[PDB]
């Protein structure tokens, strides 16, 4: 299948070249695995969702998103116009606030949530976690991380924003998961990408298209935005067969893109999220 | 993380 003047970054993950507008996927899309969106919560009644997301867990008064970039990051992931995996099933879990803010405590305890939850779920295809989130360095989160991962769960999880090494971000320097930078139209590093040993991937990030609370669309920039994009693809190549949740990650960096994003400095991979497609 | 601009 193909999705003409898709979002860029729909675009950039099925072309080996910059600068294309087609969306090239397999018709799968994603359809039989899940992926849990860790955030602010998702306008689950947002018609780009068509019924295929939920509210399953809020640490507020509300399981609503008030806040957008949950709604935002879940229609990267699964939304049918701006997302990779178009017939997957999210769910959202809610470990930030409307202002996007939210304790460390909270968040570790909505990563045990999935953990368990994830086997009262059907999920013939395999199951995945996208963690657009992060703050300074805990042991604690990281170690939450871990653990989700290895109860079988593909965790993505963002590079984070401060144009800093990733190490001394969390649950971005956790090893076990997979960390996600973020890069632009033209094929560079974005500006605010944190980088490092630690990541293990790009995905796009500056300046995506996706849904937004009350119904619309807005385009935002940030490595949050690149990390669905990873859970997508991941959910995607779990349904078609080509990976598991425990070596998604190393499978997308064993077929990205290899060398050809600019600005990575020495140290950091130059790992282009590709899905491969082939009609 | 990456948020949550243009
Ligand atoms: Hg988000
Ligand atoms: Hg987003």
């Amino acid at each position: 299948a193909a999705q003409t003047n898709a979002p860029w970054g729909l675009a950039r993950i099925s072309s080996t070249s910059p600068g294309t507008s087609t969306y090239y996927y397999d018709e799968s899309a994603g359809q039989g695995s899940c992926v849990y969106v860790i955030d602010t919560g998702i306008e689950a009644s947002h018609p780009e969702f068509e019924g295929r997301a939920q509210m399953v867990k809020t640490y507020y008064y509300s399981s609503r998103d008030g806040n957008g970039h949950g709604t935002h990051c879940a229609g990267t992931v699964g939304s049918r116009t701006y997302g990779v995996a178009k017939k997957t099933q999210l769910f959202g879990v809610k470990v930030l606030d409307d202002n996007g803010s939210g304790q460390y405590s909270t968040i570790i305890a909505g990563m045990d949530f999935v953990a368990s939850d994830k086997n009262n779920r059907n999920c013939p295809k395999g199951v995945v976690a996208s963690l657009s989130l992060g703050g300074g360095y805990s042991s604690s989160v990281n170690s939450a991380a871990a653990r989700l991962q290895s109860s079988g769960v593909m965790v993505a999880v963002a590079a984070g924003n401060n144009n800093a090494d990733a190490r001394n971000y969390s649950p971005a320097s956790e090893p076990s998961v997979c960390t996600v930078g973020a890069s632009d139209r033209y094929d560079r590093r974005s500006s605010f990408s944190n980088y490092g040993s630690v990541l293990d991937i790009f995905g796009p990030g500056t300046s995506i298209l996706s849904t937004w609370i009350g119904g619309s669309t807005r385009s935002i920039s940030g490595t949050s935005m690149a990390t669905p994009h990873v859970a997508g693809l991941a959910a995607y190549l779990m349904t078609l067969g080509k990976t598991t949740a425990a070596s998604a990650c190393r499978y997308i960096a064993d077929t990205a893109n290899k060398g050809d994003l600019s600005n990575i400095p020495f140290g950091t991979v130059n790992l282009l999220a590709y899905n491969n497609y082939q009609a | 993380p990456a948020p949550f601009p243009a």
